[PDB]
């Protein structure tokens, strides 16, 4: 019944905006004004220890 | 769903691409089913009628859904949902102090 | 504009008290249909099956809520979005929801209300008459008449095997002229039966059951009515007969027993002794149609009727072929009769029922429209009877609106057609020679 | 949008195979309505005469040819212009037309048939039902059936000096549960009747004229049938009663003689000991009904009636009143009576109905809405009887469909009606105390 | 495009600038209606109950915000969605939003303003005046009205104990013959009372309130003022009376006490003295109405009251019924005065107005349409009157648009009827006898 | 659509019981307006005058049928064809038509109803409101009101040689609060005027006319209902005077007689002592307002007043212009004055009442928009004050709905624009300094 | 079917050959409106200023991209919705929305250009002329020059 259309849905929660600061200035994490996040994304860095 | 209504434009779409008329059927489980174990599952109570079936697939990316609109008090024309969309700026936002952060360009 | 919005049945009664039901459809921008399905059999081997209740405590166990319910639950909810024009993707899809060759689930009372409403909600739209929308443009011919005159059989006390006795007013020029004439018979048998002293109550289609001495007394008062009502037997009006021998068929001994109506005396007679009796009955009188001469299953007498008398008498199978396409497909196959009877009810589609019209009308029968005991004040069977231009038509007799309706329907469509209208009498009656 | 364009009149055939008229109304906008008129009598000294074309060369005299070119030729020229929904308007302008107090230039069937062919397309222009137009807003009473079960007088041979008898199912919670009851009833019967080997077959209302012994025999076996259906005389069912007294009254003795129908050995009663007959009987079994209990010109009689019966018993007058105003309101001013038989056809047009209606309402008397002994398949007389809220409907057995439509229209009224819907049963009794 | 799609609701004021409310309802196709609601009282047992603020720093604690809340943000959002021609359903569910016999919770102001907004809307939407809508295609009686000419008791000064006196032009031709009448006798009375030096200045209901000596001077002015205009007490115009008994009512004594209103020396009367008073009175002059003769819990002395002159006078319970349906059914069983007073706001809803005038009708009550101490410039309560056929009104005297307001819808009204238009007068009394 | 189909007047009484006329112009779109005249003048040597019957045996000479006859059977024919937005051309029609400076062939009151009736049509054409109609998009200023509280001259029987006293909410916040204070300090006089024994009932526009003992004593009562209503006089509530000095002023002397109201004990004051007079008072009592201060033929008075009081006060021309512009041009020529009265039937037309409101308005004067004696349930001179911006209204007391219909109007418009709307109060006296 | 569906601008010229706006107001039944805005001066100590790109590199600094992605971004999703009629309300919102008295966070030339297309638009609906619409039913004086 729930069946997936084309190449399916995004998948958006909602969470409180947040602007942070950067060496670039000030950013924010969503580029919309209905508070809507990319669900599950995360950003890394690796290092050599 | 009050503010919104159905748009003229995917109603002519759904009459003359007859979506309606391929419609698939669903036991309690959300499995296809044919329209005669369909009709027998609704008949001895096992399927709710209401929520069992789909019409079709409309194409063309077209806008399902238009605003509303209502009379104001003087009997002019206006948006359901325009004037009391919101009151408050939420506040917000929190600047958060990440200066010490490698981006990658 | 065209979709439909809504599909609605509700619990009615037909001409006998009994339960019915009736459907309403409406479709997006207003226009509405209703088709009232008329009184058939819950029960039936080959034929298509009405949907009863069998609850005792309400109606004597004939209510009709199950299938009220299944238009609204189930038929309602695949038939709403569907295009009202779209007359045969609905009853196929109809068709397809109820899974079963004999319309026993959802019900043939169900699907044929629906399908009733659905086409004429759909001529309501397109602001035509409904003969044609279901026929097209070339729709012209009024039926005649088999006008149900005189009852026997189980429908009467009187020694009769034979069920129904009709007059034909094949002889005249125009519609409005055949129903007059059929009424004013009509009253001068009530005159006669009451200087008779026998009874003129009339039963369910409107037709007189007296106290007669045979089948030929029957006949020969008939004829007098016709002749005090100043029309010529054998030229303007003629006789029909119902014999419904399945009623009074031996299957066991292979015999037509004739003593279970007309008492312990009656002649016992085998196929090829109703076969030359029926010879005798068309020559002594002016007989232009039989019906159901025959048992249902008795194919090799049906054919031994047909070699006989089918070159010049009209033999109907009613319950011969049940409106079955494939009975009667065999029945061509087999040349047996050379027309059919038509019951919308018991093949419970529209489409079917015209399938089965234009495949008689293929092979040289005559396809005659026909009522059912328990009717409405529904009166489709006369637009599916101009639509077809079947030319013959058995809607009852001259006594209850439930047949009245009908003939009223009738001369309403021959007004609508003014001038292109045709009454062709005996040249509707194509299947027979001369 | 409204203004009526076309006005357009045929023959049809009512109930009992004589010829009436319908009248079809077309405005500029495309709404559509069709009114039947029922056969009534083309003889009377103070109420509507319909007009017939007299040749005996065509349906015995009976032909409205005469009607329905008054319609097509001077009607027509005259409506064609007024709005839709000024029935009041056009009802007056035809009244003044005519210019005949009996309405014998233009024929009341031909008037009456405009009158209800204008109202239906008015409802049909607004998108509303015919009893929302017809009554306002607060319609909202479905009416109690009196179904007549048992026949006598002049429509039976049985010695039997009453017209008929009727059956009240006043203990129902709904409409629907009363056809049911009313239907179980009528089946019931007819299986008791079968059981004695008397009649089954129907006469023009639908009821049973089997060969009781008299009076107490019918009503006896009326109270039968209603306990074998499982309900109570006296509190679910009740009984009523068309005499018909104008029948077997001898004017010049001042008497009742029952010998017109009861045979050599009937009882002749005066004015008193009528009214203690009908005491008796209502005394003797549960009577709730009493219609034309004294004859039509017997005032004093009446009066008598009215004062012993008239608080516990409903009298009604069909053949005192005629559907007549100066005679209703005479009744009023003496105390004769307590109801009052409409009749739509007997008066002539729907606003001359309806101020017969309300005057009766007025009066603290009942209006109950009847049918004719020659019917339609039209159920307007179910739509005026919820309209006016008058909760009494007298529109005759559950056996045929000139009977049947009128109950399946209730049936539909009360479904659209909903949750509003009110069945009073006994609280319809409003001219009777407790 | 019926859908209803916005109710909004405002604080007004009302003839005595003390607050109301109005709402306005608007469909989807942009029918508009606005309903005005007259003030009534918020306390009593068992009538429905307006909502105040209760805030004394605002309008004296008499405003109506808390209503007006009531309707934007409770009823509101209950009936956006419904039909605005489902007057019905629309009341009901209203009521059974409320959930108190009474209304108290959301307030019978309220909830019939919305009633009335959604009346007129619907009338709107259809294209049809009010009272066609209300009271369908045969409303065409126009009132007789009972107009406030001298008032006494607790609305003035002068030793007169009966709260209001009316003049009743029941000999009129027409609607606008009775109007310019009652505005000359008006008049003429004025010219009456400035000769003799009493007092001009008009009351709340616009009739004047001079210090006469009594009720029979009172009386006297009134037939000469009839006379000086030019017209025939007792066959042109008649006297009506409101006694208002209740408030000169001692409970505990179980007297009518004269003294609180007529002085010192004024007469003490039993139940009894007070018909015996009553019945002098109706002998004395042409008073033809009589309201609130008794106490609203005096049934005994009301009963007796119907006995003795309810077949020449016309007995109106305006406190005894206070419109109530259980007070009805109580008084009419009783035989209980002849005619009930049909305030709206002491119901709240349409529908069950209409109720009570049908329900007072079917028992040969006459119901007679008032007006409030605090009205508007609504005028709802005219249609209403000509929608049931009512044939009586009472809607003040003739110096103030919360009258004339009325006065002049009559007159819109009738021209609109043209040559329908009736007005009974004198026959509109139907409770009384000849 | 916008096509002027019909134009139909009739006969309706107004506020006094009086005859009066209004309009129903209709256009083919279905667009409907009503235009209802308030009862002026028929004579007058430079004002508009009004036609009456003069048939002393009707409505005592008053009745209004000739106008009637011109609006339907000579206006009407005129004006059919034109469009409905074309008011300026309608209204320059009419006038054309007419031909009398004095509106006198045809009426006055045909001419205004006409052209109310004609732009409410409009109005209602184009779905906007009849003040954005009749101003455009910027119509947002609320008046200030000028309630008429106390009576005197020749509308009392009071020594008060002034006609009357009002209250000025000029200190509110909103409309809505300029009312709420002005029925709180309407009742607070009531319940003082109740415990000091004076009279309490009504005069034509709502207010007391009390037997006080003086000028002063009526402003002294009136100064402390404001204070018992808890506002401060002089800072929220003003007083104002319309002392209708034309009526007390001998012409033969050149001197104003209080003698002929005040009794024969009051002094008789020439022009400079009438202006002390005014301006003793004027220091005494916070009185912003005098109307009427001077003869409507005392120029040089005027002048002298204006010299002398207008820079703090507001003087009222309402006899010395009577909406004449030609009167109007002389007054702001020699600086007589600095607001006028304007009387929308004093005039005649709608675009002649706002080209005098325009030029007051570019003059530096204030234009006023009054009710008459004899009110209608018509409400066009809110909708007229709204559209003009003009920022005064008066429209009399707080106490009858020929009075309260204009306020609630007000009440609308207020709520309908919402957070746009402006109540501008002591800013609305743009012609005083500060 | 008054509504304002549409509300966009665009960058013309204006006499002198120098940068301004035009605004076009689109209701839902198709009424149209174009309003276009006298250029005026960008510095002012109480007068409405006008919003100027300010990169010599277009225009001499002279552009109005500004304003009109004002238009195009901010008043046109605060102004759909309205009724074309309701010029005060959308005045009086498009004020508020500005925030500042002399309005320069949007500009007044946007603004102006809004008002003067929602005015022509609604006389467009109404199918009244302009001036018919502004004045109401008593204008009749032409200007003397």
């Amino acid at each position: 019944k729930t069946k997936m259309v084309k190449k399916g849905v995004l998948k958006l929660t909602k969470a409180p905006l947040k602007i942070v600061k950067i060496p670039s200035g000030n950013h924010s994490l969503i580029k919309n004004h209905e508070s809507f996040y990319e669900m599950g994304k995360a950003n890394f860095m690796i290092k050599e220890i | 769903m009050k503010n919104f209504k159905i748009s003229s434009t995917y109603r002519a779409a759904r009459k003359q691409q007859k979506t309606a008329n391929r419609k698939s059927f669903y036991n309690d489980e959300g499995y296809m089913i044919s329209p005669s174990e369909w009709a027998d599952g609704v008949i001895k109570g096992l399927i709710n009628p209401k929520n069992s079936w789909s019409n079709d697939h409309v194409k063309g990316y077209l806008p399902r859904v238009s605003p509303r609109s209502h009379w104001t008090k003087n009997g002019y024309r206006e948006y359901l949902g325009i004037g009391k969309s919101r009151d408050i700026p939420e506040k917000e936002p929190e600047v958060i102090e990440m200066m010490d952060l490698e981006l990658v360009v | 504009m065209s979709i439909i919005t809504d599909v609605y049945a509700r619990e009615v009664l037909d001409s006998r008290g009994n339960p019915t039901l009736e459907v309403e459809v409406y479709t997006e921008s207003g226009a509405f249909g209703r088709g009232m399905v008329p009184s058939g059999a819950s029960t039936g081997e080959h034929e298509a099956v009405e949907l009863r209740d069998g609850d005792k405590a309400r109606y004597g166990g004939l209510g009709t809520q199950k299938a009220v319910d299944n238009v609204n639950n189930v038929i309602a909810e695949h038939i709403i979005g569907f295009d009202v024009r779209d007359q045969q993707g609905i009853d196929r899809a109809m068709i397809a929801l109820d899974g079963t060759p004999n319309k026993g689930k959802l019900g043939a009372n169900a699907i044929l209300g629906v399908s009733i409403a659905v086409a004429r909600a759909a001529a309501d739209y397109l602001e035509v008459p409904l003969y044609s929308y279901l026929g097209g443009f070339n729709t012209k011919v009024l039926p005649t008449p088999m006008m149900n005159i005189i009852n026997g059989g189980s429908h009467s006390d009187a020694p009769i095997a034979f069920q129904e006795f009709m007059i034909v007013p094949a002889g005249a020029p125009t519609f409005k002229e055949a129903l007059r004439w059929g009424a004013e018979i009509f009253h001068a048998l009530k005159k006669i039966l009451k200087e008779r002293g026998l009874e003129t109550a009339v039963g369910d289609e409107g037709g007189f059951a007296p106290r007669f001495n045979g089948t030929e007394d029957g006949v020969e008062t008939i004829i007098k009515a016709i002749e005090a009502a100043g029309y010529v037997p054998g030229k303007d009006v003629f006789i029909g007969l119902d014999c419904a021998s399945s009623e009074f068929y031996d299957a066991e001994h292979k015999v037509y027993g004739y003593t279970k109506f007309e008492g312990e005396g009656a002649a016992v007679r085998t196929a090829a002794e109703q076969i030359d009796y029926l010879e005798e009955l068309v020559n002594k009188y002016p007989i232009i149609t039989i019906e159901d001469g025959m048992d249902e299953n008795d194919w090799d007498g049906w054919k031994a009727l047909t070699e006989r008398l089918g070159g010049k008498v009209q033999l109907v199978g009613d319950d011969f072929f049940v409106t079955n396409t494939a009975y009667l497909e065999k029945g061509i196959a087999e040349h047996a009769a050379n027309s059919i009877l038509i019951k919308v009810n018991q093949i419970g589609t529209l489409t079917e029922t015209f399938d089965a019209i234009e495949m008689a009308k293929e092979a040289g029968y005559t396809a005659v429209v026909s009522h059912r005991s328990g009717e409405t004040e529904d009166s489709t069977i006369a637009d599916i009877a101009v639509a077809t231009n079947a030319g013959q038509i058995k809607t009852g007799s001259l006594s209850r609106t439930d047949r009245i309706a009908k003939y009223n329907q009738l001369l309403r469509i021959e007004d609508q057609l003014g001038e292109v209208a045709e009454y062709r009498g005996l040249k509707s009656f194509y299947n027979l020679k001369k």
